[PDB]
């Protein structure tokens, strides 16, 4: 019950790290989508810029 | 004198692109260009219109005297758009190819 | 001291080095050039980020890095107006320092200037001091 809890805690630390990495990937993907939409708007436009 | 009213609008106004027009027919409002090619409308809340294109002219007047509404005009270096903001419907979207300076 | 030597010799015609001083002057200069380059790098992206600012109200997406620039955009932009004069003055001061500190030893290094200009376009401070001590 004590060398068994440390493995549980390692597992849960990895889980929490994964959730953090995923919520960061969400923000990065949102940024990429926003900049991509801006670029698409610049593409559809006729006038140079 | 003294400014009879003041207000702060969070959007950068492009210099020569400003107009006042009674877009509700009897309710005057402000139309002004902004960065990113969007034209904002201040009613007395700010409402955005996605021109999605770098504006170069903007005015507002009576284009068909049959009705009493001001038509919001928006010129671009390759387009020209009249807009009935009240009933959102293009009066005419002409393509100039000579520009709107 | 180089300017003093030249001007006093001119007046006369009318009528020692610490080997670490260059290091001290370059360490003095480094923060100013760093600030000018960061100024340029931020003002390059100010307007591009402002185009993104006008949409979706900036609630969840903008990186904190550029979010630090979205606020101080105004001060950055108004200092960028004066930046180029400071950058040119710093480049001139550095090239005069280099030319003079090689002139005291009796050399004429008026030719290696363009390499120094390129180095400053890069501005590797350690490579800068290396180019100072070597050639």
């Amino acid at each position: 019950l004590e060398e068994y809890f440390e493995l549980i805690d390692h597992h849960f630390e990895l889980r929490i790290n994964g959730e953090k990495l995923e919520e960061l990937l969400s923000e990065r993907a949102v940024q990429f989508r926003a900049i991509q939409r801006r670029l698409l708007t610049r593409f559809k436009d006729k006038t140079p810029a | 004198l003294q400014p009879v009213f003041t207000l702060k609008l969070r959007h950068k106004i492009s210099p020569r692109m400003v107009a006042v027009g009674r877009y509700d027919g009897t309710h005057p409002c402000l139309a002004a260009a902004t960065q990113a090619g969007k034209v904002f409308i201040h009613n007395p809340d700010v409402s955005l219109l996605n021109i999605n294109q770098t504006v170069s002219c903007l005015t507002a007047g009576v284009l068909n005297p049959e009705l009493g509404y001001d038509a919001l005009l928006v010129g671009t270096q390759t387009n020209l758009l009249a807009y009935d903001v009240y009933n959102n419907s293009d009066l005419f979207y002409r393509e100039v190819a000579d520009g709107a300076s | 001291i180089s300017i003093l030597k030249d001007v006093l010799s001119k007046e006369a015609t009318k009528r020692e080095i610490n080997e670490v001083s260059v290091k001290h002057t370059l360490k003095l200069i480094h923060p100013k050039l760093e600030y000018q380059l960061l100024l340029a790098k931020k003002v390059q992206l100010i307007d591009a980020l402002k185009e993104l600012q006008v949409h979706e109200g900036n609630t969840n997406f903008l990186i904190p890095e550029y979010r630090c620039i979205l606020e101080e955009a105004d001060h950055l932009q108004e200092e960028y107006k004066k930046q180029p004069a400071h950058l040119e003055r710093l480049y001139g001061m550095i090239t005069d320092l280099f030319i003079d500190k090689f002139k005291f030893k009796g050399t004429n290094v008026k030719t290696k200037v363009p390499l120094l200009l390129e180095i400053l376009d890069s501005y590797d401070q350690n490579a800068l001091i290396a180019f100072f001590d070597a050639a």
